[PDB]
RNA sequence: AACCUUCCC
RNA sequence: UUAAAGGUU
């Protein structure tokens, strides 16, 4: 199930990376730290809090609209 | 061309190091601070002094190339800037 | 034993305790080097013929004094007490007793030599280079008691790792006084015995930690005015430990006492030769052979090795700003450039170039192409830069804003994932698992890369060992043929890649091929060979998919160089990438059988065969520059028919220049490159192949001429042991028969298959276990103090 | 227990002069060094105060070389011929090793005072 | 291993 | 680390 959250958290880092995060330097670095650890992680119990932590970034901006693209 | 002159014709056979070129001629210099207790040691203060010579702050900018007067470089203001900051400077005379 | 006690003592009142009990020897365990006419080596062994006392200090407080009693014949007590009232008044010499003493019932002879240290310089040379972790026991001994550290400081984690603890640099150079004193007391030996008439070899074991000088056993007496002290096997042995313990830092003061400030040199000037000759008659007044401060007047390739070993030592007390290429202002048309017009290489010292051309009037495309390349006008009209990022000597900023790079994270190819989930993979428990993956980075990720260069330290090798060693590493490369190549026969493989620094804003390497035609091509290769040319090599940053998150960068050297570097090494290169069977094997296939017949080919008649490997930690970046230099040798010593010694000088000047310690552009700034090599030149897989080679041999013979000796019961052996001896530290010139015999020796028992810095090794496990073939512990030691790199079991 | 030359190295008669041709027909003790890969002497012993060349022809007798020698270095052997007053050249080049073997020697089986 | 010889200080 | 070579069973 690790490989889950380790896909899914290089998925958010490309997305993003492509919504020009990476325009204000200390977020991105938090970022990458964030994601580069997540893919170095051994248990499942250490992923899932750093991954909600990455998201919190994403969930923050006002670029994704989220209640459209939540369509289900 | 007359900075550069003065220092090549004090040379025995008129060749000088290279590295020593831009130290004792260039009019312009950019040191780059990754934190704020090495920015307290190198660049403190309005006007510094390197290469034996005395310089004078005029522009500050942070990674995101934006413009930080020297007001904000505190202590405790520290860890709201990005910082590999980089300070340039005139050699004044 | 009271009487033995109070004569030993004797006139000079003294409160010896006797660490051996009674009136008996001491047995302890000490290194030595020795030469007999049976056996010889530098090894470990145990020695008997002494009686210790340390002496005490008013308070009862014991300090490292020590009175040594010699029992031997009366024909040794004669022949010592005739020599050693001739150096009597000499500071280095250690006082000597001469007494007799009735031991049981006969009356013996003693030499007693008043206040010793525990420890020799043959102790403390061994303890630096057959460095085992926990075994060290003397070593530690040997700082604590100088004050060089503390024993709570080796309870810390990895305390001997030149990586992971960068302060052990600092402990070390604390002992680096004790070592110059050593030197400029064994100058005045040398002196006296000169001027006394006495002929003898000076080995390190006969000086204890403060300088004096305590056996003459081995000595003979000649006219006064002509001695002969020689000193071979004692300076070639103690070069590494100079650098390594940082000996002559107090030559950066003035007056050469480290308590005052240090000495203010002029900023323009760049020729030290007269300092070089100074140093040289200093400290290394009796080294027989002669000693070329600039290497362009050398003789040969070894010569060229020989004085830049002592150009690497003595280029570490002259500023940093002095070093780099020595610009000249020339006027064209009315209008002047500053322009590059020479060298001054740390290791070459001062190189001028040969076809300055003054006043001029046009610029070819030739001059065009070669004014654009040298970093003179590109550092000379940017701004001055400092940058505390890192310690590497920063010159210049070419812009007026830096630039901080990224990487991407990498996009996922979720349908293969999904199939494979299907088809019960990535499971709990799962003996397969995803480890592989596209690291990201954020802005600062050269520039700290940059910082792993900082790992590269100034290192004098051993320079009768490295000597012999590349005479044996030479033998590798018989098989291959190689020479220069008009521009006809240049084959290149891409010409859709990058050109440079400059050049890269107009085009591809395909723009700068054509442009020229080959008249222009072959003009530029006829000036390299009597021109320096420096160029500059961009700091690119890799993409790719890898297991541990390290920003990996290449390096994209410029245009003129790849050029002039081909025009040798595609000839010399592509025999080596088109045999097959040899030891090098790179350029061979793993399909079609190739992986089997490799395999087979390494398995060759061993006889009790052991497979071994090993990796070096940091090959790129803290291979030493003398090593470097050494591999650009054997590589072009294949040039012994179309170029002159002016010609091969000038192409080593240029490699030294432009791939060695170039001035690389990273992130918009000039930097300073401290050593190591350049991944991204032509050479670099074949001069790591090179460098490979040259430690495993260097092993070999560390492993055979630290063994006992007298314990090795096959003579050919012995013999081999001892002729190894002779030809490393008694024979100037190579012998071409022992060096045949040599390397046939190490075929048989240690059979290599080498690719870039990768080896696989077959080995005889009985001599590997009796010491006559190089284990791992003899690779960790050679690394150690080599390669300023410990290297552990992950690895190997 | 490092010795200084083990095997004692034997010499033979050679001729040596002041200059170019001067070499007369044989005046010299020349002490040798013989290797299988050619003849390499170590030392020259002369009752002449000053000698600078010296020769020898090559094997195959085409050919002869010329040694340029160092200063004198004067001693005094003792034999049934008394004193000697005797001036040893070496070979400008000549390495400290082979100085120290020749002298070893030369003090060890040849009397001095 | 015993053993002796020209010895070796 | 212990002059050398030779000698016998
Ligand atoms: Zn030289
Ligand atoms: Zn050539």
């Amino acid at each position: 199930k690790m490989s889950d959250v380790k896909c899914t958290s290089v998925v958010l880092l490309s997305v993003l990376q492509q919504l020009r995060v990476e325009s204000s330097s200390k977020l991105w670095a938090q970022c990458v730290q964030l994601h580069n650890d997540i893919l170095l992680a051994k248990d499942t119990t250490e992923a899932f809090e750093k991954m909600v932590s990455l998201l919190s970034v994403l969930l923050s901006m006002q670029g994704a609209v989220d209640i459209n693209k939540l369509c289900e | 061309n007359d900075a550069l002159n003065n220092i090549i014709n004090n040379a025995r056979d008129g060749c000088v190091p290279l590295n020593i070129i831009p130290l004792t001629t260039a009019a312009k210099l950019m040191v780059v601070i990754p934190d704020y207790n090495t920015y307290k040691n190198t660049c403190d203060g309005t006007t510094f002094t390197y290469a034996s010579a005395l310089w004078e702050i005029q522009q500050v900018v942070d990674a995101d190339s934006k413009i930080v007067q020297l007001s904000e470089i505190s202590m405790d203001n520290s860890p709201n800037l990005a910082w590999p900051l980089i300070v340039t400077a005139l050699r004044a005379n | 034993a009271q009487s033995f006690l109070n004569r030993v003592c004797g006139v000079s009142a003294a409160r010896l305790t006797p660490c051996g009990t009674g009136t008996s020897t001491d047995v302890v365990y000490r290194a030595f080097d020795i030469y007999n006419d049976k056996v010889a080596g530098f090894a470990k062994f145990l020695k008997t013929n002494c009686c210790r006392f340390q002496e005490k200090d008013e308070d009862d407080n014991l300090i490292d004094s020590y009175f040594v009693v010699k029992r031997h014949t009366f024909s040794n007590y004669q022949h010592e007490e005739t020599i050693y009232n001739l150096l009597k008044d000499c500071p280095a010499v250690a006082k000597h007793d001469f007494f007799k003493f009735r031991i049981d019932g006969d009356m013996v002879p003693h030499i007693s030599r008043q206040r010793l240290t525990k420890y020799t310089m043959a102790d403390l040379v061994y303890a630096l280079r057959h460095f085992d972790e926990g075994n060290c026991d003397t070593l530690k001994e040997i700082l604590v008691t100088y004050n060089c550290c503390d024993d709570d400081y080796f309870n810390k984690k990895d305390w001997y790792d030149f990586v992971e603890n960068p302060d052990i640099l600092r402990v070390y150079a604390n002992l680096g006084e004790r070592v110059r004193q050593a030197l400029l007391k064994t100058v005045q030996f040398c002196d006296a015995m000169r001027n006394a008439g006495i002929v003898g070899v000076l080995t390190l074991d006969n000086q204890d930690l403060n300088g004096n000088w305590y056996d003459f056993g081995d000595f003979i007496q000649t006219t006064p005015g002509s001695g002969v002290p020689v000193v071979d096997s004692y300076y070639s042995l103690l070069m590494p430990i100079l650098t390594l313990t940082r000996a002559l830092t107090a030559e950066s003061h003035v007056d050469t006492d480290l308590t005052k400030p240090y000495i203010k040199w002029d900023l323009l000037k760049y020729d030290f030769t007269e300092e070089r000759l100074k140093l040289f008659d200093r400290y290394f007044k009796y080294w027989d052979q002669t000693y070329h401060p600039n290497c362009v007047n050398c003789l040969d390739d070894r010569c060229i090795l020989h004085c830049a070993n002592f150009n690497v030592l003595f280029s570490t007390v002259f500023p940093p700003t002095s070093f780099g290429p020595l610009v000249r202002k020339i006027f064209v048309d009315g209008v002047p450039f500053v322009v590059s017009t020479g060298y001054h290489f740390r290791e070459l010292g001062v190189v001028h170039n040969q076809d300055v051309n003054l006043h001029s009037s046009r610029l070819s495309f030739k001059e065009l192409l070669v004014y654009a390349a040298d970093p003179a006008m590109h550092a000379a009209s940017g701004n001055l830069l400092l940058d505390k990022r890192t310690t590497c000597f920063s010159v210049a900023a070419l812009t007026n804003n830096v630039a901080f790079q990224t990487v991407k994270p990498g996009n996922f190819n979720k349908d293969f994932y999904d199939f494979a989930v299907s088809k019960g993979f990535f499971k709990e428990g799962s003996s397969v698992e995803l480890k592989h993956f596209f690291f990201a980075q954020d802005g600062n990720a050269a520039i700290s890369d940059y910082d792993y260069y900082r790992y590269n330290l100034p290192t004098m090798c051993d320079i009768r060992q490295l000597l012999f060693v590349v005479e044996v590493v030479d033998k590798y490369f018989d098989c291959y043929d190689g020479g220069c190549i008009n521009a006809n026969q240049v084959i290149v493989n891409n010409l859709d890649k990058s050109a440079g620094f400059p050049f890269n804003k107009w085009g591809k390497a395909r723009l700068y091929y054509d442009s020229m035609s080959y008249e222009d091509q072959d003009a530029l290769f006829a000036y390299t060979k009597r021109n320096v040319i420096p160029t500059i090599t961009q700091m690119n940053l890799k993409y790719a998919i890898s297991a541990k998150n390290r920003a990996r960068t290449v390096a994209g050297v410029s245009i003129c160089s790849t050029m002039t570097n081909r025009q040798f090494h595609q000839k010399l290169l592509k025999s080596i990438a088109a045999t097959r069977g040899a030891t090098v094997v790179i350029g061979t296939s793993k399909f079609y059988g190739g992986w089997h017949n490799m395999l087979k080919t390494v398995y060759s008649d061993v006889e009790n065969p052991h497979l071994m490997g090993w990796d070096y930690p940091k090959c790129d970046r803290a291979m030493p520059n003398m090593l470097r230099i050494m591999a650009s040798l054997v590589l072009a010593r294949k040039h012994t028919t179309c170029c002159s010694l002016s010609h091969r000088f000038y192409r080593l000047a240029n490699e030294c220049a432009q791939v060695l310690s170039e001035m690389v552009m990273c992130g918009g700034s000039l930097y300073v490159k401290p050593g190591g090599t350049s991944s991204g030149d032509a050479t670099t897989a074949y001069a790591n192949s090179v460098f490979n080679i040259c430690q495993a041999v260097t092993a070999n013979v560390n492993a055979l001429l630290s063994t006992d000796g007298n314990k090795i019961a096959d003579k050919y052996v012995r013999n081999l042991q001892h002729r190894l001896y002779e030809c490393l530290y008694r024979n100037r010139d190579v012998d071409t028969d022992f060096v045949n015999e040599f390397y046939a020796y190490l075929r048989k028992h240690f059979s290599m298959m080498i690719l870039s810095d990768d080896a696989v090794v077959c080995f005889n496990s009985t001599y590997a276990s009796q010491g006559l073939v190089a284990s791992i512990k003899n690779f960790k030691s050679v690394l150690y103090y080599q390669n300023n790199v410990f290297m552990s079991e992950a690895k190997c | 227990n490092n010795e200084l030359s083990p095997v004692a190295l034997r010499q033979m008669s050679c001729a040596a002069g002041t200059t170019q041709t001067a070499c007369t027909d044989d005046n010299a003790l020349a002490y040798y060094n013989t290797t299988k890969g050619g003849r390499f002497v170590l030392a020259l012993l002369s009752d002449l105060q000053d000698l600078k060349w010296a020769r020898f022809p090559k094997s195959d007798g085409t050919g002869t070389i010329y040694t340029e020698l160092e200063p004198p270095c004067r001693f005094v052997t003792d034999t049934p011929k008394g004193p000697k007053v005797k001036y040893l050249y070496f070979i400008k080049g000549l390495n400290n090793l082979n100085r120290g073997m020749v002298l070893g020697s030369l003090a060890a089986t040849v009397r001095l005072q």
